[PDB]
DNA sequence: ATCAATATCCACCTGCAGATTCTACCAAAAGTGTATTTGGAAACTGCTCCATCAAAAGGCATGTTCAGCGGAATTCCGCTGAACATGCCTTTTGATGGAGCAGTTTCCAAATACACTTTTGGTAGAATCTGCAGGTGGATATTGAT
DNA sequence: ATCAATATCCACCTGCAGATTCTACCAAAAGTGTATTTGGAAACTGCTCCATCAAAAGGCATGTTCAGCGGAATTCCGCTGAACATGCCTTTTGATGGAGCAGTTTCCAAATACACTTTTGGTAGAATCTGCAGGTGGATATTGAT
């Protein structure tokens, strides 16, 4: 009897609902540590304007987002509809960064 | 102390980053995989961000230090002075 | 006079002349150069707002943000491609879904 | 130093009644800077792949040309020699 | 008398003869002709300095070389053996030059 | 016949087999030659405009390498 | 007896001619002492680190004059000079021996 | 006739110090050359934004030894920079 | 397994095209010595903005259940690319006028340069304004079950 | 198709944070104006090196045939998406101490800028010299048929 939507109208309302609107997705401070982490594993005693922080943020989440789209065409070139490790591995391969 | 702070990069994140990319389906490996590559992304920008701290002679990574870095990598970002 | 003035502009061309000094692109700078390049380079500002405007227009809004900045560029092929590697802050993706991925 | 009161006339004279927030003037802000950059930097090059030590008018033409897609070169060129003609015509 | 290879034993005998030398493979008068005409809508009467033709010959080989190793890992995805127009489509997607 | 079909098989195949191909779609030459008809616009768009800047009637190596250098594909061999 | 810049950087590389082109090339107002010297060092020791690979490159090859292919193989094959040159062609290189298993007879 | 410089004949004098024996083809000498060119204008144009973005006016050693480190590799820039400060202690102890 | 057709590999051979050693004329470097100038380190410090801790609440991440469907494996046509031997058309090679790419020389418009005079566009900052983010409830989809 | 469950849409409403609004100060700009320097257009020129016409060469076009590949169909099942519960930690709003960025005056090692002088790297021209590519032979490995 309880409503149940098929499995992928949820994630078509969630394409539709994200590529409408562009807040960052990553939570702000989990990231922040993450910075904060690979920084210093790097370089100790480093400091941050909050607004590197968030370039950092946003370049990331934009190559991210980039980075799914070439994932997703790579599946749909296998005939799938769901993205996998290789699919990333194939888009990186290609785009240079590998090869 | 930090560590494994990569784990905040969290599932539902992740999914919301790939919806807006335009996926419809997701693997459960996928996840793992995309804390790989950002984690690699991350190293390449900072390395060279703080490189141009430390050549500054500052203690603090300013956002031309990322702005800067990011044009090096050739993914520029217009909003944070350049 | 500014040179501007003398030269029909709204960008500053004595600005762009300065800078174009303290770039050190070459041992000298003709007058012309200011003047050209603060041509070009407001004629594309203009094109942008131009074009940013109405995505803000088309979203009932009034003041341009990030996001109609972005509209604005990936919806022209030529802007796309001159601003093809570059992060607009805060300007989301354009809507877009590949087939195979809808209902049947 | 910026460009936001020059994005701005420019601004309202495309769209008159519309208004920017500082987020897109700073995006405007380093939009503007970076087709400098790439506009000088292909004139620095150009000037000098031919022994000269000036960039005139001439370079920042070609620069254009080699840097902008078709119909906005089409159109820069345009404006530009517009402004300079305009320029060199008056004093 | 009857000998005759089976298909994909002299592709394979070409692929290992090919990556062993370095010359161009397109020929090149019919390529300067090629070069010329393009360029003639660029501007007219125009000379070409033998390097420049040469310069260009061996940088568009290496172009599409290339564009043929990520086209034939794009079949391979699709877990195909023989190239086709949308694997070329499908790399030249994710380089950055697409529609 | 025409210039880019000039660009034969026989060496779209050659070029194929260096990039380690080993089977080919018959759509494929066609395919290709607008890619490399795309190529060459490009670069010697550039390469004549690099020429025309200095006053000249002669694309010169130079202006080939010049320009693959701005297309970011950048030629060893030739000068540039 | 004047000695060169370079002699006493001790170098092959002309330290005076990197420096003159430094400052031809608009690349700042001034320029150290130093870093004509330094660079130079740096420009040569990455030849050094080409010829050498190139240079073994030919041995392996039967072969003493070294050629483009040697450049070229000496290049992809080693990590980190491949990345460097990543967006660079060698004229008359060809490619590295390599063929997708997938693609190979079934023994 | 005006002439033409290039680095041939120090990179000639280098890979001897290398492999005395071995010669080299003289489109490889040409690609060499190029190879050298473009690390130089690699190397200086890091080195000259360095200086913008600090408002410097002077390049030195100091950028040449950053601009190194941001272009290349790990191993690479290691060694450029070892090299690269080796030459300069020793032109300074010098007369 | 067995030949049988072929491809591939190797040691040797040798002519020659391109690499090398020679002699040398020379303007453009590159080094030297003097004289002048100044970029940007060092020392004192005003001041911003970064790390931090503090407390509260609610938006979210997490963890589970569960069954629909998408990915993977298998089978199986039929069509389409590969092998081939066939016939000769174009490409390649090579000898040659002439059109420019270059080397030089001249001088005038145009670019430095330093000196004043003046106008502007950053900004610190209190004051006033205004698009719209976020809340709401009611009208129209859109989905999924039957 | 008719139909309940829900998400979506969209215009009306309003406190609010972020945009607009002078008022004032002023250092740094940008402009005006001689005075000095010079770059590069411009014309004349000579000598490469390029386009071209001929002839020797050596691929490519072509039609046949069939093997094997791609993709359509079908199926098993395992994993991913939806819904739901619980409650942790991110987000938000402040406030505080102080580190380190950034402003300024100061002063000298290092840089520039002629000018005199030594020399070296590039060109050209000749003559001599050599690594190797292709050409042979003959051994043997690979492929494909039976």
């Amino acid at each position: 009897k309880p409503h149940r939507y098929r499995p992928g109208t949820v994630a078509l309302r969630e394409i539709r609902r994200y590529q409408k609107s562009t807040e960052l997705l990553i939570r702000k401070l989990p990231f922040q540590r993450l910075v904060r982490e690979i920084a210093q594993d790097f370089k100790t005693d480093l400091r941050f304007q909050s607004s590197a922080v968030m370039a950092l943020q946003e370049a990331s989440e934009a190559y991210l987002v980039a980075l799914f789209e070439d994932t997703n065409l790579c599946a749909i070139h296998a005939k799938r509809v769901t993205i996998m490790p290789k699919d990333i591995q194939l888009a990186r391969r290609i785009r240079g960064e590998r090869a | 102390v930090l560590r494994d702070n990569i784990q905040g990069i969290t599932k539902p994140a992740i999914r919301r980053l790939a919806r807006r990319g335009g996926v419809k389906c997701i693997s459960g490996l996928i996840y793992e995989e995309t804390r790989g590559v950002l984690k690699v992304f991350l190293e390449n920008v900072i390395r060279d961000a703080v490189t141009y701290t430390e050549h500054a002679k500052r203690k603090t990574v300013t956002a031309m230090d990322v702005v800067y870095a990011l044009k090096r990598q050739g993914r520029t970002l217009y909003g944070f002075g350049g | 006079k500014t040179r501007s003035s003398r030269a029909g502009l709204q960008f500053p061309v004595g600005r762009v002349h300065r800078l174009l000094r303290k770039g050190n692109y070459a041992e000298r700078v003709g007058a012309g150069a200011p003047v050209y390049l603060a041509a070009v380079l407001e004629y594309l500002t203009a094109e942008i707002l131009e074009l940013a405007g109405n995505a803000a227009r088309d979203n009932k809004k009034t003041r341009i943000i990030p996001r109609h900045l972005q509209l604005a560029v990936r919806n022209d092929e030529e802007l796309n491609k001159l601003l093809g590697r570059v992060t607009i802050a805060q300007g989301g993706v354009l809507p877009n879904i590949q087939s195979v991925l809808l209902p049947k | 130093e910026s460009y936001a009161i020059y994005v701005y006339k420019v601004l309202k004279q495309v769209h008159p009644d519309t208004g920017i927030s500082s987020k897109a003037m700073s995006i405007m802000n380093s939009f503007v800077n970076d087709v400098f950059e790439r506009i000088a930097g292909e004139a620095s090059r150009l000037a000098h792949y031919n022994k000269r030590s000036t960039i005139t008018s001439r370079e920042i033409q070609t620069a254009v040309r080699l840097l902008l897609p078709g119909e906005l070169a089409k159109h820069a060129v345009s404006e530009g020699t517009k402004a300079v003609t305009k320029y060199t015509s008056a004093k």
